[PDB]
């Protein structure tokens, strides 16, 4: 029935929040509008162990997304997030998973050697997601709530608002 | 073919009878006259319409894509989906052809039945003043006029008015 | 062949209700009328009503109208009779029987084994069982004491010994309780070899007792 | 409506006839008497019961949970399960309503048929000693008593005993 | 049982009648003769055959393995597959038994119908020269020979040739 | 328009069984009787029996009872005849034929093409081919010797010479083998110019021989 | 499995809350668990590190 977006109320200390890339062009480099690319404060710096959590206080289930960034080379990973093993964990009361990025060489697609993998979950009213991570983590800026009911179809032909 | 009337002992139907499914063709002194019966035509037509309204029904039941025409789903679940869908196509197809054949049998015999209900009724009206020849006709054994026909039609013909007359014959 | 198997014996307090069942086994009775007929102690047969469940008829005797409900479950091949507002006047053996056709005029040619319903101020009690100790033949048995209500069943040797067994009708004491005896007649030579045990089962108090009679 | 008897040329049924589906109402010199026919009442009832016993059948077929009401299964397999279950709901619902409509047509025409089999039989019995008036009645063309009625009922009425009598009277 | 003929007012069938479903047994001056009707036997048989050709049909519809009898598939998808296949077994089994019972009802009444179409036709032929006794017989009220029988059979018997004769002979 | 198409020729050893099929194409024959009728060499038609599969009748001539099997598969529109314990008395052409109706009295108006059954102890053997050497016209040919079973095809000049060719029916030797001759009549002037070769094909032994015939 | 019916077999992989805790429990260095039978073959590496407390 469409989606309605709400801020997850994350704020961040002593990291960058504004990593962009020339593959999402708005006026020069940009990024996914509903996501924040989290980066170390300076190139090579250690990314702190962070925990961010969000409680679904609304009365309908929330859809939560985040991404794990697989850099194009190991060098690029440590430049962005600092050196050492990276781990992202994501928990709620009905979900539990952890993620390790795998940096290294892929062909270039849209002039990028890195990849982002998006993952998602449904958060039940009154439950909490907790993300913990020390890099390689693409954070959501907004959660999505479903609006109602609809039908979705795949089509190759025009729309006509005259016939029922 | 169930009851013997249509395509049985009646030899055929009358391509001139625009205004009904069932009717009367008579021969007497005055002339020859044709008029289609209402009460029984309506009767059959009504059972046909009652069949249609049952099938031209719309299912209020909604289905969504479990599938993807643009980027194929993974192959194992793709194959389960496809196998279920074909199995449903089998069930519905059998259901479709069976339902239609059966309705047709019944519709045809519905018609045979109403003819052979017109007949047996008129027969009942006329008591002993006429005879079954057996091609869907009654030989009347008394002279009768065109207001006597109409009285058979709209079901008023009195027997014990013409009884004795029609009996020596 | 069909058999109609009614439910167990019932003990009821005044004002209560009882529902007795009649199961048609070895085939369906759904195409026939089944009536309920009771027999008060020492009295004659008395029609309560009937049901013919496919036909769609339930009929009631005027004298029981409003106090009895007769019904059927065509699916389990079972008929039921429920009698309400019980008093001591309702103590009686209820019989379900099948009629030769769909209605209640035809003679009833199949019947139930009967259900005993006892309406009283007396309370259920299981028996105390005692042995009765013993030529050619000998007599040994079991005394089944101070129980309520009827029936008890007596068997011997886990139903392996059926010959020479005589279970006497119970004597209703002035206390309101019953007592009976079961005596089996047996070769006295088989005294110091074969073991005789009497198994008493009282359903209403759920009492099972096996006693061993010795010489 | 198939045969023309019930809701056809018989005008209606008799709310006083408790003891059968089909029966006799006669008018003669002595009085007026009613009794329901057994052989044909039984006959219909037995075909209805034979229908019931077929549907009131229990499926001996067991199914288990593929699903979970407490912790939902993964969503893609969840959606295949639900879509299949719904498709089955479609099939069974169609089958249910079709089966019942069809059994009903047949039950009704079963009834029309047995009426119009009682009729045509009594008619055959009476040979030439009476007439079809056409409201489900036979005008008898000889005086007849109530033991003559019973002999029609239990199917013993002899025709060539009353033949000549009833024939001049025609 | 629908029409009243077979297992109705005809008391039974004739185990000596090898050459048909429906036929004639007559008694007259000359002798007693039996011959089975073609026109109505063919008629029923043809409707039975037309039923068969419809079911003995072959589905042109192919199915493949979604399953593995040698190394079992993973267990959850194993469980969905089995549950679907069994559900199809329910539907088809119900379809099979319903289809067969219904075809049977109709086949039986198809037979009743054709008998009671032989009857009512012969009746119609004979007009006023004979009578329904009601065991599936016509008492003829005029003497008739074995070339008169045949004219009833192959449907040529003229009534107004024997009319008066047989009419006084009913008083 | 229905046609009946029978299975092909059979070569059988004494004592074996043969089963011949008759397929109804262009429509079913299931609502009719089909008979099997055989014709021994130089003899008359002889009824074996019949089947009317929907009607439910199978009939046999008394003289073949117990030795013949007539059957039908209504689903493939096919009738079958199986004759057991074969001897040379059974060498004959076998026909299936459809009657005008469901039974065997009516005239048989549709016939199959026939199936030859030969009961013989002979073994398959390809021919040995020899030239037959030669006014206005001359006569030259080929002798096709000691082959089994029939048939053999003979052409001249790879089929290029069709005029004046006369291939004689084979003789069946007492050995059980056949021999035939093919002779072509030709202008004697074209003797020392045009070459003459007969081509003999025996499918059963997969033999194919060309043989030049010189003056 | 020497019995006549199939056996159900369980085991667990422990993901410690910190790398320090894994080496304390199990020593330092890469950990690997493998599990094989005739119809099964899989391997598992723990992923130690910080999850919320449950």
């Amino acid at each position: 029935g469409g989606i309605d977006k709400e801020t997850m109320g994350f704020t961040y200390s002593g990291i960058r929040t504004n990593g962009t890339t020339s593959a999402c062009r708005r006026s020069g480099s940009s990024f996914y509008a509903e996501m924040k690319w989290l980066l170390s404060n300076t190139d090579n710096a250690a990314f702190p162990q962070m925990t961010k959590s969000y409680k679904n206080t609304r009365k309908d289930p929330a859809l939560i997304i985040w991404g794990i960034h697989h850099s194009g080379s190991t060098t690029e990973q440590t430049k962005l997030y600092g050196s050492g093993n990276k781990l992202i964990t994501v928990g709620s009361s009905n979900y539990q998973q952890s993620f390790v990025p795998s940096p290294g060489a892929r062909p270039q697609v849209n002039g990028q050697s890195g990849r982002i993998d998006f993952h998602w979950l449904i958060l039940n009213p009154n439950d909490t997601v907790t993300f913990s991570f020390n890099g390689a983590f693409i954070a959501l800026d907004r959660a999505s709530f479903l609006r109602g009911k609809s039908m979705g179809i795949q089509s190759e032909v025009q729309v006509d608002a005259n016939c029922e | 073919g169930l009851f013997g009337a249509i395509a049985g002992f009646i030899e055929n139907g009358w391509e001139g009878l625009i205004d009904g499914w069932y009717g009367f063709r008579h021969q007497n002194a005055q002339g020859e006259g044709t008029a289609a019966d209402y009460k029984s035509t309506q009767s059959a037509i009504d059972q046909i319409t009652g069949k249609l309204n049952r099938l031209i029904e719309k299912t209020n039941q909604q289905f969504e894509l479990i599938d993807n025409e643009f980027t194929e789903v993974e192959r194992q679940i793709g194959n389960v989906i496809n196998w279920t869908r074909d199995s449903m196509t089998e069930v519905w197809s059998y259901n479709a052809e069976l339902l239609v054949a059966m309705e047709n049998q019944h519709t045809i015999d519905l018609a045979d039945s109403e003819m052979n209900k017109l007949y047996e009724r008129v027969k009942r009206q006329l008591r002993e003043n006429a005879e079954e020849d057996g091609t869907g006709c009654f030989e009347i054994f008394h002279k009768c006029d065109d207001d006597c026909m109409a009285s058979i039609r709209n079901n008023t013909y009195d027997h014990s008015k013409y009884r004795e007359e029609a009996i020596q014959n | 062949q069909v058999q109609l198997v009614q439910s167990g014996a019932e003990v009821k307090k005044p004002g209560s209700s009882v529902k007795v069942s009649c199961k048609s086994s070895g085939g369906t009775s759904n195409n026939y009328a089944i009536s309920w007929v009771r027999q008060a102690p020492g009295q004659g047969l008395d029609w309560m009503g009937g049901i013919s469940p496919i036909f769609g008829s339930t009929a009631y005797a005027q004298k029981f109208q409003g106090r009895v409900t007769i019904s059927a479950d065509i699916f389990s091949n079972t008929a039921y009779m429920e009698l309400n507002s019980l008093t001591s006047e309702d103590t009686a053996v209820y019989f379900c029987a099948r009629h030769g056709n769909y209605y209640y005029y035809s003679g009833m040619d199949v019947w139930g084994q009967g259900t005993t319903v006892t309406v009283s101020s007396a309370s259920t009690k299981g028996p105390s069982v005692f042995p009765l100790a013993p030529g050619g033949t000998a007599a040994l048995g079991c005394l089944v004491k101070d129980y309520f209500p009827e029936p008890v069943t007596v068997s011997w040797n886990s139903g392996a010994l059926t010959s020479g067994v005589h279970t006497f009708p119970a004597v209703l004491q002035s206390s309101g309780l019953y007592s009976l005896s079961s005596v089996v007649t047996v070769p006295s030579s088989s005294l110091g070899t074969q073991t005789y045990i009497c198994n008493v089962n009282h359903k209403p108090s759920n009492t099972k007792v096996d006693k061993r009679v010795e010489p």
